[PDB]
């Protein structure tokens, strides 16, 4: 199979990019690489290790043959920070690599912590969302814990990601815990904890219900 | 290639 | 410009049959390989199975049992059927054309040079509905975060706007989450001045088409 490494490639507009891209049995020639541009469909960028694609930039490149594979960009421009994948013929399972992502690396930027209660509205319905919001980060990885009354949560909250603003290249995260309208109403005190590069400790949001 | 697949071995 | 069209149902129960359709435009289907492809949400892309100019096909064995491609040349289409579904075989599908030819002595090389536009697939047990819209109020407590809450709604998508969408800077709509229900839920946000709460009127205008729901909320201190 295909591993690509490293799985992400943190840069500025402006830098080389550098993508490996290993096969480990020998394709000869015979490797693609693929641009994928979030909530598109993968393009081809370079074939037989060294073909530009019909249209792409010269800022593209490849190399290698047999076992090991490069996609070198020479200079990041603002609309290359995507996912790359490599393959090479039809090999199965896995005809694709895994990608890697090029994303674009700024100053490290601390989440600002918002906590929500639930609505009357929807506690009416008998049920209570909680959400924990941490706005504007980087780098991406963060740590959200819930704690309700001082007892530490687990299992009954879903988190999802932004992917890299457009503007200020950060991250935004939700955290949402659900419960029932009875569940909810037997405690008092609900807190998210949020750990991350940029707070030098821990910070907590809370509410009294 | 057209008629038998060149994947094949 | 060769062109690749993707058509057909998308929303399935388990068991049920996927049937799906390509339409090329501006080329030939001779001298190319005709390719289905899938990729689930943040995965890679899976290459499903081919059909040859000739009809002969080709497909990934973990999919063998259940899955036929064909292709009408008069029609310059061709099709997907694959049984037996489950909601593993959630996906966004894309129909492909690859550039094949000989490349050794008795090797080749396989690039898929033109990709549809996708079609979303969803497999579930679950039955179309659409979303409840509650407020997340900004904070009693510089800057303030508010939001909407969108939640229960099947399948995807919605759509979320400030202010009829003249409210753009500092909004973050979250991708979507899969509840243990079925159900999906997201939440959008935006942050604003303080100073603003008791002024500035803030509306978080919430489509979804599935299910012909359009839902305008009032959020406030």
């Amino acid at each position: 199979e295909l591993t690509q490494s490293p799985a992400t490639l943190s840069l500025s507009p402006g830098e080389r990019a550098t993508l490996s891209c290993r096969a480990s049995q020998s394709v000869g020639r015979n490797l693609g690489w693929y641009q994928q541009k979030p909530g598109q469909a993968p393009r081809l960028l370079i074939y037989d290790a060294s073909n530009r694609a019909t249209g792409i930039p010269a800022r593209f490149s490849g190399s290698g043959s047999g076992t090991d594979f490069t996609l070198t960009i020479s200079s990041l421009e603002p609309e290359d920070f995507a996912v790359y994948y490599c393959q090479a013929r039809l090999l199965l399972p896995q005809t694709f690599g895994q990608g890697t992502k090029v994303e674009i690396k700024r100053t490290v930027a601390a989440p600002s912590v918002f906590i929500f209660p639930p609505s009357d509205e929807q506690l009416k319905s008998g049920t209570a969302s909680v959400v924990c919001l941490l706005n504007n980060f980087y780098p991406r990885e963060a740590k959200v814990q819930w704690k309700v009354d001082n007892a530490l949560q687990s299992g009954n909250s879903q988190e999802s990601v932004t992917e890299q603003d457009s503007k200020d290249s950060t991250y935004s995260l939700s955290s949402t815990l659900t419960l029932s309208k009875a569940d909810y109403e037997k405690h008092k005190v609900y807190a998210c904890e949020v750990t991350h590069q940029g707070l030098s400790s821990p910070v907590t949001k809370s509410f009294n219900r | 290639w057209n008629w038998f697949d060149i994947t094949n071995k | 410009e060769v062109q690749l069209l993707e058509s057909g149902p998308g929303l399935l129960k388990p068991s049920e049959t996927l049937s799906l359709t390509c339409t090329v435009s501006g080329g030939s289907m001779i001298n190319y390989y005709w390719s289905w492809i899938r990729q689930p949400p943040g995965e890679r892309p899976q290459w499903l199975g081919h059909i040859i100019y000739g009809g002969t096909t080709k497909y990934n064995p973990s999919l063998e049992s259940r899955i036929t491609i064909s292709r009408d040349i008069s029609k310059n289409q061709f099709s997907l059927r694959l049984n037996s579904v489950t909601a593993a075989d959630t996906a966004i599908y894309y129909c492909a054309r690859v550039a094949i030819g000989v490349s050794g002595f008795l090797n080749y090389y396989y690039y898929m040079d033109v990709w549809g536009s996708g079609t979303a697939v969803t497999v579930s047990s679950a039955s179309t509905k659409g979303p409840s819209v509650f407020p997340l109020a900004p904070s009693s407590k510089g800057t303030a975060a508010l939001g909407c809450l969108v939640k229960d709604y099947f399948p995807e998508p919605v759509t979320v706007s400030w202010n009829s969408g003249a409210l753009t800077s500092g909004v973050h709509t979250f991708p979507a989450v899969l509840q243990s229900s079925g159900l999906y839920s997201l939440s959008s946000v935006v942050t604003v001045p303080s100073s603003s709460l008791g002024t500035q009127t803030y509306i978080c205008n919430v489509n979804h088409k599935p299910s012909n729901t359009k839902v305008d909320k009032k959020v406030e201190p």
